[PDB]
């Protein structure tokens, strides 16, 4: 009915979903063969939203897997849950972006965009009414930040109506990951502020600080860092997949939060988060799960929450909970932290409660916030972007591909107007 | 799939290739006769970039051996590695150039350049994912300089966009053999700026310093020096020959490490590079060897890295390394202030971690260590390595010594003058950008 | 059923026939004494085109040996292949013609032409499906030219409509033996245009180039040169001796390859033709050897194929070949532009694939390869091979050298003049049609 495809592009977003589909497989009781083994039909009555059942119940995920090389194809294919994906969707090229935007946008990405465009068309023809798209890619690299950038510019020609979830990792102030990382940011966000509806700026740096303090894990496996990205995304779409006392789709999560057609740059949060041995020694109350959500520890990005203001507080609570204690404490945070909110927007808390917790807990909280300290995310990169344009370095990897110099400065003016709009109401 | 071709020109091309292809037979489990044992199929995971399949697992190297002299080629055609290579891939010469440019740029090269470019095209038409070139050469060789500049003058006409990689030896300012090496190094820099993506340099002496102190090899020769360079060669290919969490192909290396199309000459470094006993009394962590990367007893070119200014430092790790202390130690490098950058590039870092640890040569002098770093650091210490060689070239040129070999071989003397103004602004650009 | 007769005229007819009939005993499993072993009956599937049955499996070759000299015929009547052939099929001469036309067209030939045409008719009356003739001859022979032109002058009166095939050796413009070969090649072209369906040519030197480079035979002689030509002979017969998916008979060859009844002279080519060691380090695919068909180191006549214009290129494959890459590689030939056609013939292609791979001679220099191509390419490089021979004939004719042998043997000198105007417009027609 309400149907959503999930598209992965670039080496980052290809392996995020590879652990993320597993939880979606396990929350609904299916197998790598797609065999339904859920005991209660609560895991079946909304199985259709991410799946297209065909020929005796082998559910295929509504997923598209795109790469510029066959390197990341076989690793997902031979890896865990490799037999579940449809081999019709395994569309790829033979180039590799080499961390170059105009290769991923103009040169090499312009060839492979036509093949999956019909694949976007094909699964959307077999449904009654689409709902919106979710997209995992990168903003630091070259493949996902160059090819997935152009894909959103052609979804609006097909479907100018629905919503666009563009989940992508962002640079950190501490240690840069790639050399052209400020180049891959300003040129991407130039297209992200044009035709997208939400981005979740997840820092790679602060995810270790989550794991170093709460999880206390000395050996961060990349399966485990995306596992904390996995449980964040499954809590967002819990209303469309499970009943409860209050349901809230992705459009209701959209319409409650974004106040102006640019300011939709949100950071996520999740509670509870701790190691193994601290299970019994703390309390599973509404009050203990409340104050964890509003700490700098729970900030998945490396921005300071007491250097901004919460505009729209989204509380997606999961589990059998008492509504009044939710109604109690969401009042109590504004009686404590009235400076920490925007002042002219009253009643900043939006609450959606499904009565089903995720697997592994008894009561959880999925937070998405809007701090105006995310203005500093675009303050720090606009200087690093203009750190190398003043010396015109690496121009022969872009103009040699055929990039305009004004393409930098047009993005550079719209980058600096963006932080003026957080400044408008702060 | 992706397939990379190697070309070996000169005697430095011969025996370095006699080590690198020897090492790859160990790291994929391929017997040197030409076929594979059936146990090494699971190890043989995406080995297709170098080895065509033939009949039943028989794996020819996509490799070309080019020499003007048949002597050292017969060493390949005597040992165990004779039956591995293809015979018509071996194209030999008869008359030697003797470290002279126009003897290696016009005389014997132009009778053999048309034979070898076919063998390039015969092998490269099988490729659908042709990535790059491993061309190995010297700087003072007749075919090391005269044929290498002519060869790169012709493949850019043929293939163009596809990448290239050059490995070579930096001539030491104190200890070196051929007197024409200040001459030919200016000649091999003249027209190879335009026709080479990247070119790497190592010193004979900077190998020796770690050989005597850390390896404790007090009788080294060109046997063990080929093994140490080949580990740096193999560590780049580990991003391609295996499946890593965050790896990098050859087009991406030049995209990060070339800030300007003329200054594109970094160098290498490797650590931990010690003997087999000293690793027993020491637990080499991530912060141990990464801090060992940036001390002057670890660079592979004997120069002053503290008097150079780092611009784009590239890091490829091997072995089971967690990224947390990686994200700490590179930040802990930034806590130190002796590592100088330029004002416009703070973000010149590259992150690469592969699962496979380096495996050591059988009967060698190394030790099985899980952690290893192949450090690549483009810096302005190359400019200080330019002035030590620009001093040698001009003063012997002023007396016009040794000109009477270059005259009659089909070569002009004004070409020496144009390369002087060409190399003068090159070392200026390190200070202009810096 | 279908039955084909072979005629061997001249010493080139003798020993080439001593190889082809030697080769066919291997490819059908027939012992050279005359009978067959009972194991080779299943291999003996439709072998009836050459071998009559006698008594109990005793298989005489439908073959006629014609020579004016009894010497080389006695080599057949000494070796193991004496008891295979029929004695009254062997008709010998006594007095030699010594590479002279009217000595081979009138003198000794007219005493023996009535004996051999009966033996033609004695054998051909058994046929209900008489297809064609294998006549083997030279161009400078006395019986190679004088009797061959007279023989084809008489069988067209007898049989007419039924087909013919001529195999011969193109005289090289540099290295050849008999001085009268420019004379007799003009004579054997004079009246055999009207009396021959098709005639093929090979060079002595164009065999040698692949013998030295690819076979690595640095002592070749007329032993091994007969084996290489016989593989081209056997590959045509593989369309007839076996059961193929898409095969071709002798009437169909001339129907495709003769655009005009005068220009009907293509040549041959064979690949892969290498030694036994070089096939080990190489996986010869369909696109490998088909691209090897159209390079000038593979043609069997030493001329310029790039200066010739292809008109009707015929292809017969042998071995287990799939037609998909066939339909790709011939299209991939068309992706290249050096292969020039004429403007009016894009559709001059012939498709033939047989199941049986070529089997190599015992004790020979070849290697057992499944894939093989017998390329036939009529082109305008034959015209450039006409002008090199029309230059030789006229200048020796102008001084009237060596005329004093042609005079008294029953021959006229104006016949030399009429063949000049005959061959002048012939090489014109390559440029007229082209
Ligand atoms: N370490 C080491 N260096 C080598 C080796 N072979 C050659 N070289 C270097 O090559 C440089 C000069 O080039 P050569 O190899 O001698 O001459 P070439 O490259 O064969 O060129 P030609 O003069 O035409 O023969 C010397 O300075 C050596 O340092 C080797 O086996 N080991
Ligand atoms: N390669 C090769 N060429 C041959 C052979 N026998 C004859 N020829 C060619 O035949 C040409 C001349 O014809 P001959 O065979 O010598 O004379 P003929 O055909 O027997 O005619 P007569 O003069 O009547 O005996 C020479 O130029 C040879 O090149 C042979 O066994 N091998
Ligand atoms: N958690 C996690 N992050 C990853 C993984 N692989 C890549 N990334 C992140 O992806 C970013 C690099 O983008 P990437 O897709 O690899 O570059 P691209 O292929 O050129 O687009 C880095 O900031 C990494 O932190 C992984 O396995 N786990």
């Amino acid at each position: 009915m309400r149907e959503i495809v999930h598209v992965q592009a670039g080496q980052c977003g290809n392996q995020i979903g590879s652990k993320f589909w597993e939880v979606i497989s396990d929350e609904h009781g299916i197998q790598p063969d797609g065999t339904f083994k859920g005991e209660t039909d609560l895991q079946l009555e909304r199985i259709d939203v991410y799946y297209n059942e065909a020929n005796n119940g082998k559910y295929v995920p509504r997923a598209v897997l795109v790469d510029l090389e066959p390197g990341t194809m076989d690793s997902v294919r031979s890896g865990p849950f490799g037999q579940l994906f449809r081999p019709d969707n395994f569309v790829f090229g033979q180039s590799g972006a080499g961390n170059n935007w105009a290769k991923g946008h103009y040169t090499e990405g312009a060839e492979l965009v036509d093949n999956v465009l019909d694949v976007i068309r094909k699964e959307a023809e077999g449904c009654d009414c689409l709902q919106g798209f979710q997209l995992t890619h990168s903003l630091g690299g070259g493949t996902g930040s160059g090819m997935g950038t152009l894909l959103i510019s052609k979804i609006r020609e097909e479907y100018p109506d629905r919503i666009m979830s563009s989940f992508s990792v962002v640079p950190s102030p501490k240690v840069s990951d790639t050399v052209v990382e400020p180049y891959n940011a300003t040129l991407s966000v130039h297209q992200l502020v044009e035709n997208t509806d939400e981005t979740y700026c997840i820092d790679n740096e602060a995810l270790y600080d989550i794991c170093y303090r709460t999880l206390k894990l000395t050996n961060p496996t990349y399966g485990d860092l995306n596992h904390l990205v996995s449980l964040t995304m499954s809590g967002v779409t819990t209303c469309l997949r499970f009943p409860g006392q209050l349901n809230a789709d992705l459009r209701k999560l959209a319409v409650n939060m974004v106040p102006f057609p640019r300011l939709h740059f949100f950071m996520p949060g999740f509670a509870p988060l701790s190691a193994k041995g601290t299970q019994a020694y703390r309390a599973l109350t509404v009050a203990e799960l409340t104050q964890q959500m509003f700490d700098a520890k729970n900030m998945m990005a490396a921005c300071d929450p007491r250097h901004g203001r919460y505009l729209t507080v989204a509380a997606m609570f999961r589990g059998r909970m008492s509504m009044r204690e939710v109604d109690e404490q969401m009042l109590n945070v504004q009686n404590k932290n009235s400076s920490y909110f925007v002042e002219w927007i009253p009643n900043n808390v939006k609450t959606a409660v499904c009565d089903i917790p995720p697997r592994g807990l008894k009561m959880a909280a999925t937070f998405v916030g809007n701090s105006t300290a995310i203005q500093e995310l675009f303050k720090r990169i606009s200087e690093q972007f203009t750190a190398m344009f003043r010396r015109k370095a690496f121009l022969h990897w872009y103009t040699g591909e055929g990039m305009d110099e004004m393409e930098f400065t047009e993005a550079e003016s719209n980058m600096n107007d963006l932080i003026s709009e957080y400044q408008q109401y702060q | 799939m992706r397939e990379v071709i190697s070309i070996h020109v000169g005697q430095a091309g011969v025996q370095i290739g006699n080590a690198c292809w020897e090492l790859y037979c160990l790291e994929h489990g391929i017997q040197p006769d030409g076929t594979m044992p059936t146990q090494s199929t699971n190890e043989g995971e995406s080995f297709t970039t170098f080895f065509s399949d033939t009949g039943s697992g028989r794996y020819v190297p996509r490799s070309i051996f080019v020499d003007l002299e048949p002597t050292v080629v017969d060493e390949i055609r005597t040992g165990t590695y004779k039956k591995l290579f293809h015979p018509e891939q071996m194209i030999t010469g008869k008359e030697d150039a003797a470290n002279n440019y126009a003897r290696g740029h016009y005389t014997v090269g132009k009778e053999l350049i048309d034979t070898v470019l076919d063998r390039i095209r015969r092998l490269a038409d099988n490729c659908s994912g042709l990535q790059g070139f491993f061309v190995f050469h010297s700087f003072g060789g007749g075919t090391g300089s005269g044929f290498t500049s002519l060869l790169m003058e012709r493949l850019s006409v043929d293939y163009g966009k596809k990448s290239k990689l050059e490995f070579s030896i930096y001539p030491a300012p104190q200890v070196s053999t051929a007197v024409v090496e200040p001459y030919n190094s200016i000649l091999t820099t003249h027209t190879t700026l335009e026709h080479s993506d990247c070119a790497f340099m190592v010193d004979n002496e900077a190998i020796y310093d770690i050989c005597r102190r850390n390896l404790d090899v007090e009788r080294p020769s060109y046997t063990n020096l080929n093994r140490i360079i080949s580990q740096v060669v193999s560590s780049i290919t580990a991003s391609l020959r295996f499946d890593g969490a965050l790896n990098v192909d050859l087009n991406e290396f030049q995209t990060n490490l070339v800030p300007y199309p003329r200054i594109h000459f970094p160098l290498a470094a490797y650590t931990p590079l010690i003997s087999a006993e000293k690793a027993y009394h020491e637990a080499l962590s991530v912060s141990d060897i990464t801090n060992s990367c940036f001390e002057p007893a670890n660079q592979m070119v004997k120069c002053d890295p503290r008097h150079g200014k780092y611009m784009a430092v590239c890091l490829l790790y091997r072995g089971d390394v967690v990224p947390k202390d990686v994200n700490t130690a590179i930040a802990a490098i930034k806590t130190k202030r002796t590592i100088q950058f330029v004002d416009w590039c703070p973000t010149g870092f590259k992150v690469g971690i592969n699962y496979q640890p380096p495996t050591v040569v059988p009967g060698g002098d190394l030790a099985k260590v899980p952690r290893a770093v192949c450090m690549l650091s483009n810096t302005t210490a190359i400019a200080e390595a330019w002035s030590r060689l620009d001093y040698k070239f001009d003063l012997m040129y002023a007396k016009r010594a040794f000109v009477h070999w270059y005259v009659g071989e089909g070569m002009e003397e004004g070409e020496f003058t144009e390369a002087r103004e060409d190399l003068a602004a090159l070392e200026k650009d390190y200070e202009e950008v810096g």
